[PDB]
């Protein structure tokens, strides 16, 4: 299953709603992932299963998307939001991942 | 929970390595620690799975021989070795605790270059 | 390499051999064998192989000797494996067990049974043995794993795909097998410090996990521990996919992954239950599925209602645990709950969304039948459909602000103190539950009250504001088992919100809206009452705003001293309100404040009070609407009123407004109305100081069973600017049909006024005291009575007519038309005068009455009496028409009065008539005719000042009996300067015919007397007469 992302680097404002998307190679019954790695960090889990936010993020992000076409919508994006998100699915054995989307300051 | 790794590690062509991420304030048996590496123009992509209590693995096929995954549950602490490392596989390899839904608690990764 | 030793084959058949140090094989014949083993060790790099006959049968090998089984190596079967070891068994890191099905027990089972296929494992247990797996067991597809001892740990994996895997720690564990699977397990039989600890991984897709512990202490130790995963994907077994028993002891403490999710179909069941069940933070029980979700019980099933499940006794969920039902694709969502019988501690998150592309949400139940602390948050919102449900449920629910509780979970909370409670009541956070309505999902509040002796009754508090600042249309219910005091405002800014604050089916409490707690809903429904429960809970709201916006607004309840009370100054903004209610002594509806009830359609006002009032409106009540309805009923009160010294009601009804009840007071009310009316049924009505003022048609109507007046008008002010006014009393004891008194003015210019009064007896119709003007273009008044009068003006009266004035009616005993005070009855063309009497007069003029208009008609019937009477020793009657005036009747009596008119006629039928002391002007004819049948005069004139202008006398009288036909005395003078004088006079018998008495003065251009007699004089001349002619004079008779 191969994931694809995009836009690969957005240029966005800050208090700006901004929307990133994943889609699948083939059907991913909702079993997608959505990492935030900040600069110069690893990697963190934001949203897990599609939808459902891991504790401690904000809930100015909100995950959507269903089939094959998921979604990451980010409300009043702040300063500390910026930094590569990734999208992951676990519906298949590669456990493949997206290519990453960056978000810098505009 | 916390799952520390090691530093990083300088090679010479040819060598092979075992690495480290110790995992705590959980249940080390019970979750399964994926290896997953980090490349400059390639993001991440997903090397391999250990489930520390039974020692069931899995692999990407890209990466089936080169590397093998092990680990401790008395000392709670996973290990990966890779064998044969070429100057095309340096990178920054991560160990996380995978629940059903979603690796979370990442590690900080361990940096492996490979250089004469 | 370590092997078993020691092997004896005791039952079945089959041998051992050991072809190499590191491989035993094992080679079953029968389709059940036994062996009893010196040890069942198998070291690293070892293999034991059994060979069977078929994938059911059954190998067991029971160890009599040794310790514990250390299982290191690789155990092989194609064929399912029973292992008995009293010692416990190990299994080790790196180890494999690989059968058709596999069962591990510390706890001995007969040679009998297993031969016999009677798989019971009970005792037989070293003390303290346990069964630990740190390696892989697994099974072919359709197996079991089955692990029966003290302790169970599970360190490694275990699968049985397709199968099931059970855990357990009981005295007796009987396993029921058919056609080589397994169909249900018995567990049994509580056991000393009994624990099942799940730390690997457990899976069984598409079969069943069961996790029992049954101890005999642990009053607060941990019996089942899963910190692991748990896996059993599949269909939605209606079993449970997952179990986990804690049993009647101990705490059950989960801190893994249960999980039962479907990624194509629907989500599975899972259950876990025990005394005492403890989520930890990282817990994720989730039940979810492509199709729609599945079901999460955690202490008991919906509402504890589920005998299948074992109720809680304390549920604790930390903040962090999450449990999700959600779907995650199209559906429904799925049904979680949280139930305990004495304490649940919920901080954590629960979903049960509908899925993105379409289904509706789900449901979530978070309760206890005793404490219930309701922090954390739930979510059960769709994308497309429905939003669901979350739902309270607890003894006595108080609303705060905020999460600033001193809770206890991660923070100052050594391990298991968190069952220990001390927020006593079942406190809810108001940001949770505003954060559920900004969600989509609504929140229903249920309660219940306990038994007699305990303090928690229901009663729902509000101690914190409710808002729904965003999100789409939910729904609030607050239905509780005793009060529901609202000490805060419930307010909307987006979306509807639907307040639905009913009481319990069974309540018998009160719901109060005190203190400023204002309820508005931007478009939403505000219910306080019930629909048709007869629910005795009443409703008193002081100093509150209700604001439906474009929403309905709708009360009910009932009570014994009020039914809806409302005090201090209220609000009511909808496009409907209706407001309902009973009482028993006491006022069913009771507005004692100030209250603007302002809807833009409809307001309705029902009810029914056996001994108050139904509605009573005392305080400053202002009421606009389109249309307003007052309907009630009481035995021994009033049905509606508006009195109070100091207070005014004011109605503004765009369209009608109608008023129904037993007995309607109005009063000090200011009343706009289209078309007003009113029907009161039992005591009459009454309206009293006063204004109504209607566009078009003003219809009152009332019936009077007892003394008081029917339609009674008192100092009001009703007009009719472009219909009519018209008023129906009926009495049926002794009051007044119609009464008016004080200053009333009746105005219907562009209608008419119609009264009516219809009494009964010795009641009377209509009575016009005081001071009554009256001012229409039509005016009508018509009644009836028996021994009483039927249209009875006493007092001051004007009517101004712009056609006709229309008097008619019949009384039995009494007169028919009665006026005795002073009145000018004016109209612009005709007045007519019409009714009967038996032994009354028809027509009784008695005070100072005017009679003004182009035409005057007077007629009536009497047996006894007189048909038209204008007579009385100090008023004067008179009368002024422009054309003909009438008057016909059976007896004519006309006295003290000035009548002016252009012509005028008498007709008497019966016993003739009499003018006296009158002054009577023409300019036309005075044609007098009258026939008596009786010893009376026909036409008799005494002292009479008779004058035409420009026209002539004529009077024709005839005597039947014995009576005088005309008769002339007193100071009579008769002018017809422009015409002729002619007297007839028909007698029969000894009556005279015209006979001159006194001093009459003919003033004509022509006289004629002509008349007939029998036996008398035809002209009997007794007195001075003077016949002053231009012409002729004729005088002929016999
Ligand atoms: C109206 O009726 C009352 C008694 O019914 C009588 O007293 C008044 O004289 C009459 O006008
Ligand atoms: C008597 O009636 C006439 C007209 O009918 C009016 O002009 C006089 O004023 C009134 O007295
Ligand atoms: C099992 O339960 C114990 C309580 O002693 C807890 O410490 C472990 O974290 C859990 O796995
Ligand atoms: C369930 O899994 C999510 C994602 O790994 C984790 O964040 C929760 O704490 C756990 O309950
Ligand atoms: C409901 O919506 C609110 C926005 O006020 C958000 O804070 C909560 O997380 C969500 O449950
Ligand atoms: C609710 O309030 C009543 C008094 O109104 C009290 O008697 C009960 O104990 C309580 O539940
Ligand atoms: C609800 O909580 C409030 C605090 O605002 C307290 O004053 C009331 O007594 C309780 O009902
Ligand atoms: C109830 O909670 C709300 C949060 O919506 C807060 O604004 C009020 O002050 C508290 O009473
Ligand atoms: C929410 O409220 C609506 C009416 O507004 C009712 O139809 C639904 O049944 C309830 O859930
Ligand atoms: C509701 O209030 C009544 C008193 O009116 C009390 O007796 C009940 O206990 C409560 O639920
Ligand atoms: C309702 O609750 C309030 C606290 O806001 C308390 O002051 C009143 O006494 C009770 O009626
Ligand atoms: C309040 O809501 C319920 C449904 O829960 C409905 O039956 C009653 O009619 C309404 O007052
Ligand atoms: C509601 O009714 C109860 C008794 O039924 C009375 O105590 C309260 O005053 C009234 O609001
Ligand atoms: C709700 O409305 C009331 C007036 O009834 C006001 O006093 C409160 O401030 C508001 O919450
Ligand atoms: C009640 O709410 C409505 C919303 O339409 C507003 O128009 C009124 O002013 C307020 O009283
Ligand atoms: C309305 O408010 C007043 C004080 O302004 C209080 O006395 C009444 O009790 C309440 O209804
Ligand atoms: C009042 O009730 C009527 C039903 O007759 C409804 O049509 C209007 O919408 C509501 O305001
Ligand atoms: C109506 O309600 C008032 C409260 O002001 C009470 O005084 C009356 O007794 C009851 O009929
Ligand atoms: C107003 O009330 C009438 C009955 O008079 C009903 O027909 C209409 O539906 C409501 O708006
Ligand atoms: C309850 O309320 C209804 C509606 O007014 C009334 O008809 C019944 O008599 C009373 O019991
Ligand atoms: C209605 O208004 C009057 C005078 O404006 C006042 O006396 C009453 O108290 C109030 O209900
Ligand atoms: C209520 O008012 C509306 C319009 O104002 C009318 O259509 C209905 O007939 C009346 O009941
Ligand atoms: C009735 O209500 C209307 C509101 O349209 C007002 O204009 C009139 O003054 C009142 O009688
Ligand atoms: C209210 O009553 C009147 C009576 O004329 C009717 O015309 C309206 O249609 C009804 O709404
Ligand atoms: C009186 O009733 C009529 C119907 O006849 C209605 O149209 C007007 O609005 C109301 O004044
Ligand atoms: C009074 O009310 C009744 C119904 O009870 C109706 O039949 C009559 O027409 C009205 O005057
Ligand atoms: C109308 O008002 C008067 C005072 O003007 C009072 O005496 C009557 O009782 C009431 O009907
Ligand atoms: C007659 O006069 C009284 C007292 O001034 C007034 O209240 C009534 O409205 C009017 O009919
Ligand atoms: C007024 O009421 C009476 C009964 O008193 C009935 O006979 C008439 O038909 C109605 O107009
Ligand atoms: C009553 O008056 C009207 C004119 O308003 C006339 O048309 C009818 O003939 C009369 O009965
Ligand atoms: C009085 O009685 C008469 C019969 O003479 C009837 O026609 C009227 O309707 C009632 O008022
Ligand atoms: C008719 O009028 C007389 C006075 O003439 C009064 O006494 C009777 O009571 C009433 O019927
Ligand atoms: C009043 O009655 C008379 C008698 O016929 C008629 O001529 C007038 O037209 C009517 O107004
Ligand atoms: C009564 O008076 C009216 C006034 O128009 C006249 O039309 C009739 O001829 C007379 O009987
Ligand atoms: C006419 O009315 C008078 C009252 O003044 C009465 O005395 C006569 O008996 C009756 O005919
Ligand atoms: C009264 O009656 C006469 C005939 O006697 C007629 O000519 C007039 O028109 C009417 O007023
Ligand atoms: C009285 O009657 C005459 C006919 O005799 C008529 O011409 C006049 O108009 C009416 O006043
Ligand atoms: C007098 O009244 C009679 C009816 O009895 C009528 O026939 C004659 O025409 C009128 O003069
Ligand atoms: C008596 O005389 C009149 C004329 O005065 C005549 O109209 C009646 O017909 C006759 O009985």
């Amino acid at each position: 299953i191969q994931m694809t992302q995009s836009p690969a680097s957005l240029s966005v404002s800050v208090g700006e709603t901004v929307t990133i998307t994943c889609r699948a190679s083939e059907n991913i019954y909702s079993n997608l992932a959505w990492l935030h790695q900040k600069q110069g960090k690893s990697p963190q889990l934001l949203v897990y299963g599609a939808t459902n936010l891991a504790d401690g993020v904000p809930s100015r992000f909100s995950g959507s998307g269903s089939g094959t076409q998921y979604s990451l919508k980010i409300n009043s994006l702040q300063s500390e939001d910026f930094g590569t998100y990734y999208c992951q699915q676990f519906w298949g054995s590669p456990y493949t991942f997206g290519g990453g989307t960056k978000l810098e300051i505009k | 929970v916390q799952l520390q790794q090691s530093g990083g590690e300088l090679m010479k062509p040819g060598a092979s390595v075992k690495l480290s991420c110790k995992a705590t304030g959980y249940t080390f048996t019970g979750y399964w620690i994926e290896w997953v590496e980090q490349r400059p123009g390639h993001g991440l992509e997903w090397i391999g799975e250990i489930l520390p209590g039974s020692g069931s693995t899995d692999y990407n096929e890209k990466f089936k021989g080169k590397a093998t995954c092990s680990a401790d549950t008395s000392s709670n602490t996973a290990y990966m070795k890779l064998s044969s490392l070429t100057t095309e596989d340096s990178a920054i390899y991560y160990c996380a605790r995978k629940s059903p839904y979603a690796m979370e608690y990442w590690g900080q990764g361990t940096s492996v270059t490979v250089s004469s | 390499a370590n092997l078993p030793t020691g092997g004896q084959i005791v039952a079945g058949s089959g041998s051992i051999q050991t072809p190499s140090g590191n491989q035993m094989n094992i080679h079953q014949n029968s389709q059940n064998m036994v062996a009893n083993w010196n040890s069942f060790d198998i070291g690293k790099g070892n293999t034991v192989q059994f060979d069977q006959p078929s994938s059911s049968a059954v190998a067991l090998n029971r160890v009599v000797g040794g310790g514990e089984s250390q299982i290191m190596g690789n155990l092989k079967a194609n064929g399912q494996v029973f292992l008995v070891n009293p010692n416990g068994v190990l299994f080790g890191e790196g180890a494999s067990v690989s059968t058709s099905g596999f069962v591990a027990s510390t706890r001995d089972i007969k040679n009998d049974d297993f031969m016999n296929r009677r798989y019971t494992f009970s005792g037989g247990q070293k003390a303290g043995a346990a069964i630990v797996n740190q390696g892989e067991l697994t099974t072919n597809a359709g197996g079991y794993i089955v692990l029966a001892a003290d302790r169970v740990s599970n360190s490694g994996t275990i699968r049985t795909p397709g199968g099931k895997t059970v855990l357990a720690a009981s005295e007796r564990i009987t396993l029921q097998l058919d056609n080589g699977g397994l169909m249900s397990v018995q567990v049994t039989g509580d056991v000393v410090n009994a624990l099942v600890e799940n730390r690997g991984l457990v899976s069984a897709r598409d079969g069943q996990v069961y996790l029992t512990a049954l101890g005999r202490g642990m009053l607060m130790n941990t019996v089942l521990n899963v910190s692991g995963v748990v896996e059993a994907s599949g269909m939605h077994r209606q079993d449970g996919n997952i179990v986990l028993d804690g049993g009647d002891s101990g705490v059950v403490h989960l801190s893994g992954t249960l999980q039962a999710d479907n990624a194509s179909g629907q989500g599975g069941k899972v259950v876990v239950q025990g005394k005492n069940i403890l989520l930890d933070k990282g817990s994720n029980i989730t039940a979810t599925g492509g199709q729609g979700g599945g079901e999460v019980y955690v202490g008991g099933g919906w509402q504890g209602k589920d005998s299948n499940i074992r109720n809680a006794d304390k549920v604790v969920m930390q903040g962090g645990a999450r449990i999700d039902v959600s779907a995650t694709q199209q559906g429904n969502g799925g049904t979680a709950v949280l139930w305990s019988d004495s304490y649940t501690n919920f901080h954590g998150q629960i979903g049960a969304k509908g899925g993105e592309t379409g289904g509706n949400g789900g449901r979530v139940e978070t309760s206890s039948h005793g404490n219930l602390q309701a922090f954390g948050t739930v979510s059960a919102s769709a994308k497309k459909g429905k939003a669901g449900n979350w739902l309270l449920d607890s003894a006595d629910i108080t609303i705060v602000n905020g999460s600033n509780v001193s809770k206890t979970e991660t923070t100052q909370s050594p391990p298991h103190t968190q069952f220990a409670p001390t927020a006593a009541g079942s406190a809810v956070s108001n940001t949770s539950i505003n954060n559920r309505l900004n969600n989509g999902t609504s929140v229903t509040i249920l309660t219940h009250r306990t038994r007699t002796g305990t303090a928690q009754g229901g009663n729902i508090t509000v101690n914190a504001a409710i808002n729904k600042g965003n999100g789409s249309d939910v729904n609030l219910t607050l239905q509780a088992g005793g009060n529901i005091t609202v000490n805060n405002s419930i307010t909307s800014t987006e979306g509807k919100l639907n307040v639905n604050l009913s009481g319990a089916r069974t309540s018998n409490g009160s719901i109060t809206i005190s203190n400023n707690a204002n309820i508005t809903t931007n478009g939403g429904d505000i219910t306080v009452g019930t629909t048709n429960t007869s629910n005795r809970v009443n409703i008193s709201i002081n100093n509150t705003t209700l604001n439906a916006s474009n929403g309905n607004i709708q009360l009910t309840g009932t009570g014994t001293d009020s039914g809806i009370l409302f005090a201090g100054n209220n609000r009511l903004t909808a496009s409907n309100i209706a407001l309902t209610g009973n009482s028993t002594s006491g006022n069913a509806i009771n507005l004692t404040g100030t209250a603007t009830l302002n809807a833009t359609n409809n307001i309705t006002l029902t009810g029914s009070s056996t001994s108050g009032n139904a509605i009573n409106l005392k305080g400053n009540n202002t009421l606009t609407a389109s249309n307003i309805t007052l309907t009630g009923e009481s035995t021994s009160g009033n049905a509606i009123n508006h009195t109070d010294t100091t207070g005014t009601t004011t109605l503004n009804a765009t369209n009608n407004i109608t008023m129904q009840g037993t007995r309607v007071q109005i009063k000090h009310s200011n009343i706009t109305a289209g078309n007003f009316a009113l029907n009161a049924t039992v005591a009459g009505s009454e309206i009293s100081n006063t204004t109504l003022t209607a566009t078009n048609n003003i219809n009152l109507a009332a019936k009077t069973n007892s003394a008081s007046s029917g339609v009674y008008l008192k100092d009001a002010r009703i007009t009719s600017t472009n219909g009519s006014i018209t008023a129906n009393g009926t009495a049926t004891a002794n009051g007044k049909a119609t009464h008016l008194d004080g200053n009333v003015t009746l105005n219907a210019s562009n209608g008419r006024i119609k009264l009516t009064g219809n009494g009964h007896g010795s009641a009377s119709g209509i009575l016009f005291a005081g001071n009554n003007r009256l001012t229409a273009s039509n005016i009508a008044l018509t009644g009836n009575s028996t021994s009483g009068n039927a249209i009875n003006l006493t007092g001051t009266a004007t009517l101004n007519a712009t056609n006709d004035i229309t008097l008619t009616g019949s009384s039995t005993s009494g007169n028919a038309i009665n006026l005795t005070g002073t009145a000018t009855l004016n109209a612009t063309n005709n007045i007519t005068l019409t009714g009967s009497s038996t032994s009354g007069n028809a027509i009784n003029l008695k005070g100072n009455n005017t009679l003004t208009a182009s035409n005057i008609t007077l007629t009536g019937e009497s047996t006894s009496g007189n048909a038209i009477n204008l007579t009385d020793t100090t008023g004067t009657t008179t009368l002024n028409a422009t054309n003909n005036i009438t008057m016909q009747g059976t007896r004519v009596q006309i006295k003290h009065s000035n009548i002016t008119a252009g012509n005028f006629a008498l007709n008497a039928t019966v016993a003739g008539s009499e003018i006296s002391n009158t002054t009577l002007t023409a300019t036309n004819n005075i044609n007098l005719a009258a026939k008596t049948n009786s010893a009376s005069s026909g036409v008799y004139l005494k002292d009479a000042r008779i004058t035409s202008t420009n026209g002539s006398i004529t009077a024709n009288g005839t005597a039947t009996a014995n009576g005088k036909a005309t008769h002339l005395d007193g100071n009579v003078t008769l002018n017809a300067s422009n015409g002729r004088i002619k007297l007839t006079g028909n007698g029969h018998g000894s009556a005279s015919g015209i006979l001159f008495a006194g001093n009459n003065r003919l003033t004509a251009s022509n006289i004629a007397l002509t008349g007939n007699s029998t036996s008398g004089n035809a002209i009997n001349l007794t007195g001075t007469a003077t016949l002053n002619a231009t012409n002729d004079i004729t005088l002929t008779g016999s």
